[PDB]
Order: C-alpha cells, then sequence, then structure tokens
C-alpha cells in the first residue's frame, strides 16, 4: 500500500521538477509516511518498482540514456493517463520515442505545419502513435482530445475535432515535445497534460557520463556490474523459477501410498540457488566495496565532464557564435573513449583513466576551440585549467586567489591608501596595494622597496619568464601554486603580459603543449573524413575581410570529390541548393553554400530540412558564413562551428 | 497521506516561486490524476502479488495433504 502510494505520487508529481527536487519530494513523503506508521519498503528504488528487466533492455536497445532521470521519466512516459508533454532540450528523447515505437511506424509533425491536422485524423484513423515536436504555437484541436472528451455512441468511439467528427482508436496515443526548455505554459496545458522533464542537469549528466565510462571502460568489471544486474534478474529468477517448478513436480502427486516424494533433490537444488542469491547478496556488498570502488575512481571523470558542458554551454554568453549542443559534447566523449589512439597499448585501469582524462581535456579544448575566435582561446583554456585545478585532489581550492585574481578592480581604495611608492606609477601602486591585502602577499611592500632587481625585472621584454619569489609562505608551494601566485604578480605588476602570461599557467596544469595544435593549420582532411556527422553541417564563419571557399575546394580537390558550390543571392540560388542538396544526399558528392548569412529563415527551413534527413555516409554539407547575429541559434547548434 | 502529499506539493512549488525558479501550477486535476494512478498501481501490484499468493495459500495446505498421505 505505502509503495504504491509513493509511486504513483512520483508518477503524477514530479514529472517537470529536476533530480534534486524528485528526491526531496521523495524524501518529504516518506518521512510523513514513517510519522503516520505506514509501512513501505525502503530498499526499492522508485525506477525499479514501476519497471520491468525486459521493458528496461527494450529501453536500453532504443539509446535511453542510463541517467536515473531518464529512466524515471521512461517510467512516466510507459504509463500515464494524460497525454505527456516531452521537455527535452537536449534531443535524446525524440530519438528513444522513435526508437520505441518504431514498430508502431511513429509519425513526426509539428504544430507549424499545414498538414498535421490531417496526419492527426490519421492517427486518430489507424491508431497509430504521433509526436508533434513543436508545440509552443499550441493549436487547442487537442482539447477534447486531452480532455478525452470520447463519445460511445452505438459501436463508435467518437470525438468532435472543430465541426468534425472522427472515431477513435484506442492504439492511438500522442506525444507533445517542446524544444524549448524554458517556455512557460498556461494553466489549462499543465492541467491537459503530464510533464516528462528531460533537461540534462548536473547530477544527470554526471551520472550519465559514470555509467557510460563503467560501461566503455573494465569491460569485464562492466560485465561484474551486468552480473550485479543478473542476480537480480537471473538467479534471483533461476531461484523462483526452480521453486516453482519443484513446486509443480511435487503438485503432480504421481504414486498414490508409493513414496514418490523424490522432491528432496529439487530441493537442494533450491537450496543451492538460495545460498548463491544470499552470497550475490553479499556480493553485492562487496559492490558496496568493489563496484562502489570503480564508480568513485571516474567519479572525477563524470565531475569534470559535466563542468566541462556546462562551461560551454554558459561560453554561449562571451559571443553569439558559441553554441554547442549536448550532442556535440557527447561525440567529444565517444572519441574520448572509443577510437581513441593513445589506448591501443595500455591494460591497466588507472593509467587508462589518467590517460582518458587528458584525451578529454586535450579533444574537447581542440574541438571547442576550432569554432572560436582567436582572442578567446586563453580564456577557455584558463577555464579547463581551473577544472582541472578542482578535479585533482591534494591541490587546494586557491578560490581566494582567483577570486581576488578576477574581482580586484572593485575594491575601492584611497589617495592615502597608496604610499607612493618609487619606480612604481600610481595605477601600480593600486594595484600593489590591492593585492597586498591578501595574506601571502601582506608583506609585499617591504619586499618592493627592499628589492633592487625590481627595477630590471619591471621594465624587462618578458618579465612573466622571471617573476621574482616575493610572496611569503610557511610552506613551499604547489607548481601550480607557484603559476598562479605569479599570475598575480603579473597582472597587479604588468598587466600587458597577463594574457602572455596566462598561456605558461596552462601549460603548468594542462601540459606545455596544450594548445600547441591551434598553431598549426586546421587539417580539414582528418576533420571531414571522421569524427563529424555527414547530417551536422560544416559551419565556416569567418570575419569580414576573408573567405574560407578556397581551404575547402582543395579539401574536395586533394580527395577527389566532385563538389557542388552554391551563393546564396535570391531564389533561384535556393532552388540551385536544395536541387544540389537532394542529388548529393543520395549520390554523395559534396555541396557548397556560399554567404547563407544573407537569407536567416531559409537557413532556419533548411536547418529543419537536415533534421529530418539520413543521408549517404559521404555527404557533406559545407555552409561559408560571415560573423554575424542574424545567423539562426539552431544551426549553429545543430552544425559543427568552424572559425 | 495523500492529502499532505497535495499539500507538499504546492508548498514545493511555493518555494521555487520564491527562489525565482520556474514554477508550473498544481491543479487539483492533478490531484485526481494521482488519485487514478494510485488506483492503477494498486490494483496491478494486487493482481499480481495477491494472486500468486492465492496459490502460496494452496501450497500451504497441499503441505497439509502430504502430511496426510505422511498419516496414512
Amino acid at each position: 500500500a505505502g509503495d504504491c502510494l509513493l509511486s504513483a505520487a512520483f508518477i503524477a508529481y514530479a514529472g517537470y521538477f529536476d533530480q534534486q527536487m524528485r528526491q526531496n519530494l521523495f524524501t518529504t513523503w516518506s518521512h510523513h509516511l514513517q510519522q503516520a506508521n505506514i509501512q513501505f519498503r525502503t530498499d526499492i528504488a522508485r525506477t525499479e518498482y514501476l519497471s520491468n528487466a525486459d521493458e528496461r533492455l527494450r529501453w536500453q536497445a532504443s539509446s535511453l540514456p542510463a541517467d536515473d532521470l531518464c529512466t524515471e521519466n521512461a517510467i512516466m512516459l510507459k504509463r500515464f493517463n494524460r497525454y505527456p508533454l516531452i521537455i527535452d532540450p537536449s534531443g535524446q528523447a525524440t530519438e528513444f520515442i522513435m526508437n520505441e515505437y518504431k514498430d508502431r511506424k511513429i509519425t513526426r509533425t509539428s504544430f507549424l505545419d499545414d498538414a498535421f491536422r490531417k496526419n492527426l485524423e490519421s492517427a486518430l484513423r489507424f491508431g497509430n502513435p504521433l509526436l508533434v515536436q513543436d508545440v509552443e504555437s499550441y493549436d487547442p484541436v487537442l482539447n477534447p482530445v486531452l480532455n478525452r472528451e470520447v463519445r460511445r455512441t452505438g459501436g463508435r468511439v467518437l470525438i468532435t475535432l472543430g465541426d468534425q467528427d472522427i472515431d477513435l482508436s484506442p492504439s492511438f496515443v500522442i506525444f507533445l515535445s517542446t524544444r524549448d526548455p524554458t517556455v512557460e505554459f498556461p494553466p489549462d496545458l499543465c492541467s491537459r497534460v503530464t510533464f516528462v522533464n528531460f533537461t540534462v542537469t548536473r547530477s544527470s549528466l554526471q551520472s550519465q557520463c559514470l555509467n557510460e565510462v563503467l560501461k566503455a571502460e573494465r569491460p569485464d568489471v562492466d560485465e561484474k556490474r551486468s552480473d550485479l544486474l543478473k542476480l537480480q534478474g537471473e538467479f534471483q529468477l533461476r531461484l523462483r523459477q526452480l521453486e516453482k517448478s519443484l513446486l509443480q513436480a511435487l503438485n503432480e502427486v504421481k504414486g498414490r501410498i508409493l513414496d514418490d516424494d523424490t522432491i528432496i533433490t529439487t530441493l537442494e537444488n533450491l537450496k543451492r540457488e538460495a545460498a548463491e542469491v544470499t552470497r550475490k547478496v553479499e556480493e553485492t556488498d562487496i559492490v558496496m566495496q568493489e563496484v562502489e570502488t570503480v564508480s568513485q575512481q571516474y567519479l572525477p571523470l563524470s565531475t569534470a565532464c559535466s563542468s566541462i558542458y556546462f562551461t560551454m554551454e554558459s561560453l554561449k554568453q562571451i559571443h553569439f557564435l558559441y553554441q554547442y549542443s549536448l550532442q556535440f559534447f557527447l561525440d567529444i566523449y565517444h572519441n574520448v573513449l572509443y577510437e581513441n589512439p593513445n589506448l591501443k597499448g595500455v591494460t591497466d585501469h588507472t593509467q587508462r583513466l589518467s590517460i582518458i582524462t587528458k584525451d578529454l581535456f586535450q579533444v574537447a579544448f581542440n574541438r571547442v576551440a576550432r569554432g572560436m575566435l582567436h582572442q578567446d582561446h586563453i580564456t577557455f583554456a584558463m577555464l579547463l585549467a581551473r577544472i582541472k585545478l578542482k578535479g585533482t585532489v591534494g591541490e587546494p581550492t586557491y578560490d581566494a586567489e582567483f577570486q581576488h585574481f578576477l574581482r580586484g578592480n572593485e575594491i575601492v581604495l584611497s589617495a592615502g591608501s597608496t604610499p607612493r611608492i618609487q619606480g612604481l606609477t600610481v595605477e601600480q601602486a593600486e594595484a600593489v596595494v590591492r593585492l597586498s591585502c591578501l595574506p601571502a602577499f601582506k608583506d609585499l611592500i617591504a619586499k618592493v622597496q627592499a628589492d633592487e632587481q625590481f627595477g630590471i625585472w619591471l621594465d624587462s621584454s618578458s618579465p612573466e619568464q622571471t617573476v621574482p619569489y616575493l610572496w611569503s609562505e610557511e610552506t613551499p608551494a604547489t607548481p601550480i601554486g607557484q603559476a598562479i601566485h605569479r599570475l598575480l604578480l603579473i597582472q597587479a605588476f604588468r598587466p600587458d603580459r597577463l594574457l602572455a602570461m596566462a598561456h605558461m599557467f596552462v601549460s603548468t596544469n594542462l601540459g606545455e603543449s596544450f594548445m600547441s595544435i591551434m598553431e598549426q593549420p586546421l587539417d580539414l582532411t582528418h576533420i571531414v573524413g571522421t569524427e563529424v556527422k555527414p547530417n551536422t553541417p560544416v559551419l565556416m564563419c569567418s570575419v569580414p575581410g576573408y573567405d574560407a571557399s578556397g581551404h575547402v575546394e582543395d579539401l574536395a580537390a586533394e580527395q577527389n570529390t566532385q563538389i557542388t558550390s552554391i551563393a546564396i543571392g535570391s531564389a533561384e540560388g535556393f532552388n540551385q541548393a536544395d536541387k544540389a542538396i537532394n542529388t548529393a544526399v543520395k549520390s554523395g558528392r559534396w555541396v557548397m553554400l556560399k554567404n547563407v548569412h544573407l537569407a536567416p529563415g531559409w537557413l532556419m527551413q533548411l536547418e529543419k530540412k537536415l533534421h529530418s534527413l539520413q543521408p549517404h555516409a559521404c555527404f557533406r554539407l559545407f555552409l561559408t558564413m560571415e560573423i554575424n547575429p542574424k545567423v539562426p541559434v539552431n544551426l549553429l547548434r545543430a552544425g559543427r562551428i568552424f572559425v | 497521506s495523500c492529502v499532505f502529499v497535495h499539500q507538499t506539493l504546492h508548498q514545493a512549488n511555493a518555494r521555487l516561486a520564491k527562489r525565482g525558479g520556474r514554477t508550473m501550477a498544481i491543479t487539483p486535476r492533478h490531484y485526481l490524476d494521482f488519485i487514478n494512478h494510485y488506483a492503477n498501481l494498486f490494483h496491478e501490484k494486487r493482481s499480481e502479488l495477491e494472486e500468486q499468493q492465492m496459490h502460496l495459500n494452496v501450497g500451504l495446505r497441499k503441505i497439509k495433504e502430504t502430511v496426510d498421505q505422511v498419516e496414512e
């Protein structure tokens, strides 16, 4: 009774909240039930009470992310009374729905499409599941459908749509979806439909990446975790089925009077299976030691990956061209775990993990910076350096140092607050007094006055190479600690070198050759040969005064590919672009669209076109463009960006 | 407890509104759907577990029939 109460309360509610809020709601309900002396089993997971092993395996085959939030979302999607409204900014939910309902020929549609109504009627006539990708522009014809305003006349189950009557089929089901995660719906909407929130949060991506690396790495121990699942699903299953077989074989009751009770052998088999399951529960206690170890070893990796992806997400603020989808970061992850040449000759788990995290940081930077302005590469490198600094255990947080390094200018001074040190300018004096507020830099004025090598160093061409040891500390600092201290010294002292010195800082954290790939010319051959999907367009966004046509034309020439290049200036250009794309999607040739920034709306329509299209393996759509905010955000998110 | 669950959902929505995050109205239709889902889950879990409980109960006196045979 209590179990079903909690499970139903979680199914009906909690369909819109994130993982933490769902957990808090479940905890509050459980605490109240305990207060009321209602017995509910605590050991079970809500994701397991409402789900079966076979349906879970089908979901896994249907590319359901291993996230617990996504598991609960799938459970809510299977069992419902009001038609779901899927809020998936990531886009995984649409793929999962189509894979799950492919056998039932699910049809995609959008509200903006005029044929939608007709398709709806077909979905009402043949009882086929239907998906709508855009419901922000609601058309209220579903109000009778959502309310289930059925009429049972004769043998007919009938509904009123507009001024027409359409017969219902029980096999019919509709699935509303929104890509926008921040849209607000009117109260009637949140009453008619249940919500299935698919937004990726910090804990969500942490768990998803943890499970991904658990499956990919330690494949033998991945099979050990699978065996953890088996003992619940096979050893327990074998135990119970052998119990029922014993019961049936004894239920035969053959040979009356005669001693046919040879069921004792099956009793021994029952005891063997029961002891096997109990010892496998003890092995799950070992899992609280061993599989917990396999999880906690990769926990820093998943934490750093969640931090990386949300750093990419918040990178959208500093420029309108820095739009990275979750699928791009998942492709980065898959290229790190799989198809990684650096893992071919390494078998030890610890070395594989360290190499994987290093390749993660390196490939993430090398993929992001390719579509990122040269003045900002150091910023993203510094962000990744801070992420890895947080990842490292022995190294201190350096929270105060970075806080000062970012917010020194906000500290208010006075004319008397500057002692006017000889050899130091007024602004340099302000920087000195502001930086002296820190404890490790308290004696900075004394060192400044006492030192004599200061005069040469301050006016040196490259002071950052030979920053003197001014700051006084009780214990020796880490090399990265020395790097951040010297970074603060450079910022206060010679801010012009700051940028350059920042490079050294990242070289102290992420290796000397971290940005070393940025300096070579962009090797387009391997970029387009692999690691980019034929569906995904290659965006070449160049600042005004530069054309990227030559690089990719040479790319096509050297690979012996007949490329069709079309400029986008008029409706005839639109027709030629569409014809070329329709030829090349099946033939396999490469296609090129120049100056697509001239037509933003047509760019949106083109993005919608590539969304529902499976092209040939050799298909490559290049879009050469100018960097202006008129370019649609969806095309930027749905394509690989090159600057 | 069901009433408390509805009130707790209302309180959580109000707290999220106070914190400035997006909140979504919890109508009494949500309560109706919750009660219907409680009915469905309780009925299905009972129709499985109590059905096999009937099987187990028949087996419980099957052992007594075997005891009768042993006494014979």
